[PDB]
């Protein structure tokens, strides 16, 4: 449902 | 928020998306209150009833956003949480009672066009605004109905209710720390927050000094947008103190 | 905080949103 967001802020 | 509309851009600069990592999805509202704060309700971090008891590593924050499940490049900022701090007398056995909590962000955020904080109120402010029949704002990505999600943010105006109106329409004790708003059956307009707004804000325009304060979080309501029911807020102005305190002693 | 309130996009510039007068009527 939602758009993938930069890996950065997953880290 | 059901029976609201489109924002528009820049409407609500300091409106705030509590993203959970994973799975990636909505959490609750908030706001920005600083560039390095932001106000939530309680029980969009803590609700033990539900198996809900969230940490700083869980979570993400996205501001200036409009779409809801779009990554907006350019124009959302998404910040790391250093800690959360709930009201110690958060009750979340009872009634929501005090259904407040603070997140330090781990940086600032910069300002833009999409991103600014809003003002708490003072004492003055409280009293002259939170009146019944004066109208506030609320504004999130919650459910259009009770029992689907919208495209971009969404915003509705609701009147400050009487509160032995507030009390006459729901069996759970009220209190003080909590206001109500909505049209009644009578008035025909319509409109409320619904699951997945709480945490955001209710907001009013100062007529004095052409300033937005946060009078309240949303906090329940019992189902959405139901005749002779109203939606609950968090009285910002009453767990002020305990605001300043925080940021004073962690800020 | 000093300029807390105030829309980038509205107060700011002076440009009204399309439902902020609901407030201001309703403050009476
Ligand atoms: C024990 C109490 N549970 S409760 O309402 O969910 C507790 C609560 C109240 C307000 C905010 C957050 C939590 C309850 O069920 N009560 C309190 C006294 C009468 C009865 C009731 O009618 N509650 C309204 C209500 C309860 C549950 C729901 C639901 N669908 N989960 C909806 C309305
Ligand atoms: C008392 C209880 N009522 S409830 O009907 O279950 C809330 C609910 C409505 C629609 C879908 C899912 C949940 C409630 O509001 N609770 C139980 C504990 C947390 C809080 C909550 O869900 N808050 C979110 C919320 C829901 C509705 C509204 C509204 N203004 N109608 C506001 C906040
Ligand atoms: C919720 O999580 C915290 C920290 O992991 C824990 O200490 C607490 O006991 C848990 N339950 C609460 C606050 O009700
Ligand atoms: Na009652
Ligand atoms: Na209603």
């Amino acid at each position: 449902d939602f758009e993938e967001i930069p890996e950065e802020y997953l880290q | 928020i059901v029976e609201g509309s489109d924002a528009e851009i820049g409407m609500s600069p300091w409106q705030v998306m509590l993203f959970r990592k994973s799975p990636q999805e909505l959490l609750c509202g908030a706001s920005l209150i600083s560039d390095r704060w932001v106000l939530t309700a309680a029980h969009c971090l803590l609700y033990p009833p539900w198996d809900k008891n969230f940490t700083e590593n869980d979570l993400l924050v996205r501001i200036g956003k409009h779409s809801r499940t779009r990554y907006e490049r350019n124009i959302e900022k998404i910040s790391m949480l250093e800690k959360i701090y709930i009201h110690p007398r958060y009750n979340w056995r009872e009634n929501l009672d005090r259904d407040i909590a603070l997140m330090k962000l781990k940086k600032p955020v910069a300002f833009s066009d999409y991103i600014h904080p809003v003002c708490l109120p003072d004492r003055e402010t409280a009293a002259s605004l939170l009146q019944a029949g004066y109208k506030g704002r609320v504004t999130g990505w919650g459910n259009l109905k009770e029992t689907g999600q919208p495209s971009v943010l969404q915003v509705v105006n609701l009147p400050i209710v009487e509160r032995p109106v507030c009390k006459d329409s729901t069996r759970i004790r009220i209190t003080d720390n909590m206001f109500c708003a909505g049209y009644k059956p009578d008035e025909g307009k319509r409109g409320d927050a619904c699951e997945g707004d709480s945490g955001g804000p209710f907001v009013m325009k100062s007529p004095f000094n052409n300033r937005w304060y946060q009078m309240g979080i949303v906090s329940w309501g019992e189902g959405c947008d139901r005749d002779g029911k109203y939606g609950f807020y968090t009285h910002v102005f009453r767990l002020k103190k305990w605001i300043q305190k925080v940021i004073d002693q962690f800020g | 905080e000093a300029d807390c309130g105030l829309r980038p996009l509205f107060e700011k510039k002076s440009l009204e949103d399309k439902t902020e007068r609901e407030l201001l009527e309703s403050y009476i």
